[PDB]
RNA sequence: GGUUUCUCUUCAGAUCGCAUAAAUCUUUCGCCUUUUACUAAAGAUUUCCGUGGAGAGGAACAAUCUGAGAUUUUUUGAGGCCUUGCUUUGGCAAGGCU
């Protein structure tokens, strides 16, 4: 469901919020059945502090909030 | 199941207010849940001041509480 | 009539008149008329309701080899009572069972083709025969027409090189590129690929079996392999998906053969017929002339053929009504 | 549990549970992101070839 | 060749497998050592070309 | 006989009416009830070009 | 044709014909060959969707 | 290769036009269509196939004209080689008689022609990178394999301009002056050609003098090209010439029964095998074969009526070889629509190949 | 939440017909004192024998049947607790905590 959404859809850029609050925001280069998921250029704001650009970023389910882009209609994955 | 797909239909047809783990009450329309809870929230504004999201996918350990 | 039913009946009454004439000594011909006309019509109560009828054809049927055919071959509404094969008393649909197909199949082989393909008819069709009235030439073999319709340069002998005969068949197979004024011009089907079906004798030989007249493989660098047995075992409970099924049956083979089994014979469903709207003897004038004929004969194939080009070309669709 | 062979060779920077985030090569992982990292420094100390469990590994990234 | 000359990447399919089947009922590793010869062929075609 | 067998050793459901139906598209029909969409096709050209 | 049939819902083959999506001018209908080139632009899934 | 020669014409003048708007859409909506219109005013059409041409001679007909139009015979185009070098040390000179160009036509090699053609050898290479590619597998001389200036009548083109010039060397700064001109006349030359207006190939164009004068300049300015045009066309005539047939190669699948039948056509169609194989896994047999292309008119035809459509056959065009007839033979008598034997087949087709478009006699000191 | 079958109505645009006839008219012919009857091709229509889908009514047999209907890695306790900023009193913005 989600997570073959997160699959169809791991190919644009999305931000990841942890759980421990780093905010990393930029391209998913691959997403897996379990939430550790590589990313690409990512952003990753620090709970309270700066970004890091990390062009690989691998995460766990300590990935908690995933705002998702606009490329992902009603019925693509329904 | 047929609870969360009333869940679903009133959240596609109205604004469902849910209430998440981490302290994110989302008032918006919940695209679709799963049965770990992965759930799926299209065009909601969330509060940790509610912050429009238009695509929220949050698990099931991370979410608390739901309401129509 | 249900149409495989009744060529696989006409099938066995041409084998028996086969017998008959190859049996019987002295055949002696019939009166015409057969009643004087002084002989009045007789009365059916008096003369043939009373008494009972003589034998018909019907050959007796093996209870081996005929099996599901055995009991209703030779009813005038064969499975006309069968819910399971049609749809009861109008006698409209039939749906019917792999092994009584090919039983039939195997008992109207004498009004039955052997050809597998329309490439053996490759300009002997009706998109050629179209083109060739259209365009008025004709095959030795083909029908001959009507005109359909009723100085040059490129006709200049010092501009004309002459090494092969453009024919018949090259300007009936690219009209456009050798006819000059091509039209009402039917365009023939191109090159299908070939039909090379394996035909089985004995039910002794499997399903999957290399037939010697196929030609041998004669296969002659290492294959990216992983490592043998130090990585991925198969777990418990997993298995082929048909790994309790047997290979073949004895109508596996059977239901091969009626899958290239021509068009009233590679079908489980169907509607039936008219008798007088199924023409049973068209494959054998829609073939070719055999060796050793006569004129008589390859005339009456060519008008024959003829008529059926112009029932096939007068053909509209037809209205409401 | 399926990073392990994009960060097989090259070093990765891992935050466990304590808040310690350790840079390392990963030599060898297990099933559950067990990840058994090879001369990890944490930022500063060093944990040698350390174990980092899935659930521990909140937050990692590929440092070399 | 001319897939050689564009320099392209390519793939093959092999279609039309019902016919070894159906058509030609050939046995298993029959049908094994036929498309093994038909990668062996491609392969060798590849290497020249 | 052992169609409808084979049809839930496959885990598959069909009704009678297409176990009712000529030979080659009930063929087709099981074959793509079998192998579902063409994803091998997909990740052929994804992932080798 | 396999493509159209698996992405467009309402396209279908027929039993008794092998319809031709690509060809699309009439001499190809009419001399059963295909002629010209035709392009096809769809979204396609992968066996991971 | 477009190889396949049709000329067409229209039966109405007045629509003639129409038929042309056609022909722009045919070329436009075809690739390897080439429309042409010779001197003569016939529309000379090159494609690939029969059946490619009958197709687009039915959209011409069909959609992109209305028009009802003429097809002539289809033909082929050959091209033109040499047998034995040029006997005479041939020149020609400037209008302004004062720069002398002496040049010697002679036939090329083997793989030479087919590796300028595939562009194995380039001109954009170094010139010591094309002297060792001459020198190690073509075993050249050094200086040969340096003189070498150009290719052909295009973009490498199966001709070699080779200049080496030792009475020319002492002014070699005028030649390499004059180099660009002696090219584009040489490649005009090789476009034309003075046989039967085809494109020349597998010569070797070798220099031998070049008696010109200091700064041409004004007769330098649009002389030396035609010039070097008439040595080129001059040259070419002494050195014995051949017509150049292109082959088309064929491969039959075929059932095994009606192999002597394949080779009964093959006989009537003076097509020779080369090789015939079993199918490996199927019973069935392919044959390789080779067919001249004015022969390969139908032989697909011809095989699938004597094999009932059972041996089926698809050719393309291979390669080129030469036409066994002399072209040049005066005392050839030619017969306008008897076939011709063997010795009398290049001399009919030039004859008629030079009646198509032009004039058909032949004058080998037309130039020089 | 029956089937078979009959009748009527409606749409027949599929090879309605894996079949194939005839007639009229406009003509070209063949034949040819002339009238039907003619010969075989085209165009223009028609008729007949069939045909498919839908609906209604009737009849006989099923008389229901047929459907639908947890602790132990990452999706449940590392849970509690305090100070400063803000208290906006549900606790929030920062620190040491087990």
């Amino acid at each position: 469901k989600l997570v073959r959404f997160l699959m169809k859809l791991s190919h644009e850029t999305v931000t990841i919020e942890l759980k421990n609050g780093t905010q990393v925001h930029g391209t998913i280069t691959g997403v897996d059945v379990s939430m550790n998921t590589h990313l690409k250029a990512v952003k990753m704001t620090l709970k309270n502090r700066e970004p890091v650009q990390l062009e690989t970023l691998s995460i766990g389910n300590n990935i908690r909030y995933f705002i998702l882009p606009d490329s992902l209609p009603l019925d693509t994955l329904l | 199941g047929p609870l969360s797909v009333l869940t679903q239909s009133v959240k596609n047809n109205t604004q469902v207010l849910i209430n998440c783990r981490n302290n994110k009450k989302l008032l918006g329309r919940v695209k679709a849940f799963d049965r770990h809870c992965n759930m799926v929230l299209e065009n909601v504004k969330e509060m940790w001041k509610d912050r429009y999201i238009s695509k929220m996918f949050l698990r099931g350990d991370s979410v608390i509480v739901v309401l129509r | 009539v249900i149409e495989p039913v009744y060529i696989s009946q006409w099938g066995s009454m041409w084998i028996m008149m086969r017998r008959e004439k190859r049996d019987r000594r002295h055949f002696k011909r019939m009166r015409f008329p057969p009643f004087d006309d002084e002989e009045p019509p007789l009365d059916y109560a008096d003369n043939i309701l009373d008494v009972e009828p003589l034998e018909a054809i019907q050959l007796e049927l093996d209870p081996e080899e005929d099996a599901p055919v055995l009991d209703w071959f030779y009813d005038h509404q064969p499975l006309r009572d069968s819910r399971k094969y049609v749809n009861g008393s109008t006698y409209q649909r039939w749906q019917f069972t792999l092994p009584m197909m090919s039983t039939l199949y195997r008992l109207a082989n004498q009004l039955l083709t052997d050809l597998v393909d329309d490439n053996y008819f490759y300009l002997f069709d009706l998109k050629a025969f179209f083109t060739s009235k259209a365009l008025n030439m004709a095959i030795p073999g083909g029908p001959k027409f009507e005109p359909l319709v009723r100085w040059n340069e490129f006709n200049d002998i010092n501009k004309i090189i002459i090494r092969q005969p453009i024919r018949t068949e090259y300007k009936i197979a690219f009209p456009y590129l050798y006819n000059n004024l091509p039209h009402h011009v039917h365009l023939t089907w191109y090159h299908t690929p070939n039909v090379v079906f394996i035909k089985t004798e004995d039910p002794d030989l499997p399903a999957f079996y290399f037939d010697p007249l196929i030609n041998p493989i004669s296969h002659r660098s290492q294959e990216p392999l992983p490592d043998d047995d130090e990585e991925f075992e198969l777990p418990e409970f997993v298995e082929p998906f048909l790994k309790d099924t047997p290979l073949y049956t004895d109508n596996t083979a059977n239901g091969i053969a009626l899958l290239w089994a021509p068009r009233p014979f590679n079908l489980r469903s169907g509607r039936t017929r008219r008798a007088l709207d199924i023409p049973l003897v068209k494959n054998w004038y829609r073939e070719h002339c055999p060796a050793g004929q006569p004129v008589k004969v390859r005339v009456s194939y060519q008008k024959l053929l003829k008529y059926y080009v112009l029932n096939a070309l007068k053909h509209r669709p037809p209205k409401a009504q | 549990s399926s990073k392990m062979l994009q960060h097989i060779d090259y070093r990765m920077r891992c935050i466990l549970q304590d808040g310690r985030i350790f840079i390392g090569t990963f030599k060898a992982f297990d099933k559950h992101m067990n990840l058994i990292l090879c001369d990890c420094d944490e930022f500063k100390r060093v944990l040698g070839l350390v174990l980092l469990r899935g659930e521990n590994l909140v937050s990692m990234t590929v440092e070399g | 060749k001319h897939a050689v000359q564009e320099r392209l990447a390519v793939t093959v399919c092999i279609n039309k497998i019902d016919r070894l089947i159906l058509e030609l009922k050939l046995p298993p590793t029959d049908a094994y050592y036929k498309l093994r010869h038909i990668v062996d062929e491609v392969n060798g075609l590849i290497s020249m070309y | 006989t052992s169609l409808p067998r084979t049809l839930d050793e496959l885990g598959i459901h069909l009704t009678k009416e297409e176990l009712k139906l000529n030979i080659r598209p009930l063929l087709r029909l099981v074959c793509k009830k079998f192998f579902g969409e063409f994803t091998g096709f997909v990740d052929m050209c994804v992932q080798h070009i | 044709d396999c493509l159209i049939e698996q992405t467009h819902p309402e396209i279908r083959k027929r039993y008794d014909q092998d319809l031709c999506y690509t060809d699309i001018l009439f001499t190809e209908q009419e001399r059963g060959v295909g002629i010209k080139s035709t392009p096809v632009t769809v979204v396609l899934p992968d066996t991971k969707g | 290769t477009s190889v396949i020669k049709i000329a067409v014409e229209p039966v109405n003048p007045s629509e003639l036009p129409k038929m042309l708007d056609g022909l722009r859409k045919v070329n436009k909506s075809y690739p390897s269509l080439t429309t042409k219109v010779e001197e003569s005013g016939e529309h000379v059409i090159l494609g690939t196939g029969e059946l490619y041409l009958d197709c687009v001679m039915h959209d011409l007909r069909k959609m992109y004209s209305e028009i009802d139009i003429k097809v002539a015979d289809p033909v082929v185009t050959f091209c033109e080689t040499v047998v034995e070098t040029s006997s005479l040390k041939c020149f020609a000179e400037t209008p302004n008689k004062k720069n002398k160009i002496t040049m010697i036509a002679e036939p090329l090699e083997k793989g030479l022609a087919e590796d300028i053609e595939n562009e194995v050898v380039q001109i954009t290479w170094n010139r010591k990178k094309l002297g060792e590619f001459f020198q190690t597998k073509y075993d050249w001389d050094l200086l040969a394999a340096r003189s070498i200036w150009a290719f052909g009548p295009d973009a490498t083109g199966p001709n070699i301009l080779v200049d080496d010039t030792l009475p020319s060397e002492v002014d070699k700064a005028l030649l390499g002056s004059v180099k660009d001109s002696i090219v584009q006349g040489f490649q005009w030359g090789t476009r034309e050609g003075p046989l039967c207006d085809e494109l020349i190939r597998n010569v070797k164009f070798k220099i031998l003098d070049a008696v010109v004068a200091q700064e041409p300049l004004h007769r330098g300015g649009g002389q030396i090209i035609p010039t070097a045009r008439r040595v080129v066309y001059s040259a070419f005539l002494m050195a014995t010439p051949r017509l150049m047939e292109p082959y088309y190669f064929v491969e039959v699948q075929a059932p095994a029964d009606c192999v002597s039948a394949v080779y009964t056509v093959l006989a009537r169609r003076r097509g020779h095998v080369t090789q015939d194989a079993p199918i490996p896994g199927s019973p069935l047999y392919t044959i390789k074969a080779f067919i001249p292309a004015i022969d390969s008119f139908g032989f697909e035809t011809d095989l699938r009526t004597h094999t009932q459509g059972q041996a089926f056959s698809l050719s393309v065009f291979h390669h080129w070889q030469i036409v066994p007839g002399d072209p040049l033979d005066k005392s050839i008598v030619i017969r306008p629509l008897e076939p011709q034997p063997a010795p009398h087949l290049a001399r009919e087709f030039m004859i008629k190949t030079r009646r198509r478009k032009g004039l058909s006699e032949d004058v080998s000191i037309s130039k020089f």
